[PDB]
């Protein structure tokens, strides 16, 4: 439980970055690779020993002005090539193949900026895209068809911000500016019929446009947790985690401690809070936390450049942990944290187009 | 008024029992974590 | 006031009118720009 600054870098365009994503699809032993997106550029690096990090590749968009926002690593079932997709303010989604160093797929169906991208833990052709259009879409990146559109008569009213798959990949949570957090399901018969259909469609075959699925109702929701924005949520086994600009992270479960997660009636009107976590100076929004693939530690960026670290272990959240690893160079802000498949290294992005690196000493 | 006073007063024992139960819940949930993660 | 403050995303916070050759000056601006005389039309 000790990371040390073994390297720190800085870009040249000096425009703030947002994204950090190790490729968690490393065949055991392969080098550590990770990427980061900035104003209108992407960056490819590789972790080396002795705090060495090596520039690998970088692309850029010129034909317009955009501030890229998110990324996600996946692969191709067909030939196992690594796959990275990104999206920015323009609201378009691109798909790049580093093996050929080209973009092979682009998607345009939103109406505003995008805010996050994630994949189904099991299926690799299912991309979830969260936007400001109040609508959370979901694509089959392989047959080039939309599937669902969550939002409508009972959706979010203002600029959905963040979402998160359950650990197994059948349940989602969503959070946006309207203090509102709503539950969606995927396991429903209708849903999976739809998905299977999606995996089968030839445009040349029919004169019909594929028929998506519109969903106008959350499985459950409330706004009683915070009295401010909510901009990042994390499934916890069957528990919940969320942050606000109120300088505290909270864990809770819906209903009562006795209430199972999978028996919850849609008209449920109660929630159970368990504990709180604390920190200092997160007085702005759009700042995220991450966790190890082994769900044992917690990382979080900070406004003034600090850090705050806990353990996801039996440490009682009343007095679970407190670990602040700090350096004296930048205190502008830190947007996002990221671990490898193991807990070896931890990266974070400062607000000034500067990178950091922290090598763990257990 | 003194509503919050008696609130925290009862919340003492409430949160005691709650801590017991949520420790049990931590155990259970961490277990499922182990399973699915593996 | 606390329930009245808007939330914030970010922190608190040529002389010689020479010739057409200016064209041939413009398109190559590195790697052996020929004619050696376009630099005057910088």
């Amino acid at each position: 439980y000790s990371f040390k600054c073994v390297n720190s870098l800085k870009e040249d365009h000096n425009q703030p970055l947002f994204g950090v994503q190790f490729n968690w699809h490393s065949k055991e032993g392969d080098p550590l690779v990770f990427a980061t997106v900035g104003s209108n550029r992407v960056t490819l690096y590789e972790c080396h020993s002795q705090g060495e990090i090596r520039l690998l590749q970088s692309y850029v968009d010129a034909d317009a002005d955009e501030n890229f926002y998110t990324c996600a690593w996946t692969y191709d079932s067909n030939t196992s090539h690594p796959l990275l997709a990104v999206a920015g303010s323009r609201g378009i989604i691109r798909i790049i193949n580093p093996i050929t160093m080209q973009c092979i797929k682009h998607y345009v169906g939103h109406g505003n900026a995008i805010n996050e991208l994630k994949f189904h833990p099991r299926d690799p052709n299912l991309l979830l895209s969260v936007s400001k259009d109040h609508a959370l879409r979901l694509w089959n990146i392989q047959t080039d068809t939309l599937v669902a559109i969550f939002g409508g008569v009972e959706g979010h009213r203002d600029e959905v911000l963040s979402a998160d798959y359950d650990l197994l990949g059948e349940k989602i949570m969503s959070c946006g500016m309207d203090h509102s957090l709503k539950l969606w399901r995927i396991n429903s018969k209708r849903m999976m019929n739809a998905i299977k259909e999606s995996y089968d469609y030839n445009p040349n075959k029919t004169n019909r446009p594929f028929i998506s699925q519109k969903i106008h109702f959350p499985d459950f929701s409330t706004r009683d947790i915070h009295r401010n924005y909510v901009d990042c949520v994390r499934w916890l086994g069957d528990l919940i985690l969320s942050k606000s600009c109120e300088n505290a992270i909270v864990c809770w479960k819906p209903g009562k401690m006795e209430d199972d997660i999978d028996k919850i009636k849609p008209s449920e009107s109660n929630v159970t809070i368990l504990g709180r976590f604390d920190y200092s100076q997160c007085d702005i929004w759009y700042m995220r936390f991450s966790m190890d693939f082994w769900q044992k530690m917690l990382a979080l960026g900070n406004q003034v450049g600090k850090l705050y670290v806990w353990d996801l272990e039996v440490e009682d959240p009343h007095k679970a942990k407190c670990t602040t690893l700090t350096h004296h160079k930048c205190g502008a802000a830190i947007r996002q944290t990221s671990f490898s498949r193991d807990s070896s290294i931890l990266i974070a992005v400062c607000d000034d187009a500067s990178i950091w690196r922290w090598d763990r000493l257990r | 008024k003194r509503v919050k006073s008696e609130y925290m007063r009862l919340r003492q024992l409430k949160r005691f029992r709650r801590a017991d139960e949520v420790k049990s819940m931590f155990s259970s949930n961490r277990q499922k974590i182990l399973e699915r993660t593996e | 006031r606390p329930r009245l403050q808007a939330q914030r995303k970010f922190a608190q916070s040529p002389p010689p009118a020479t010739q057409i050759s200016d064209l041939s000056k413009r398109k190559p601006k590195t790697e052996d720009f020929l004619t050696f005389l376009c630099l005057r039309g910088s």
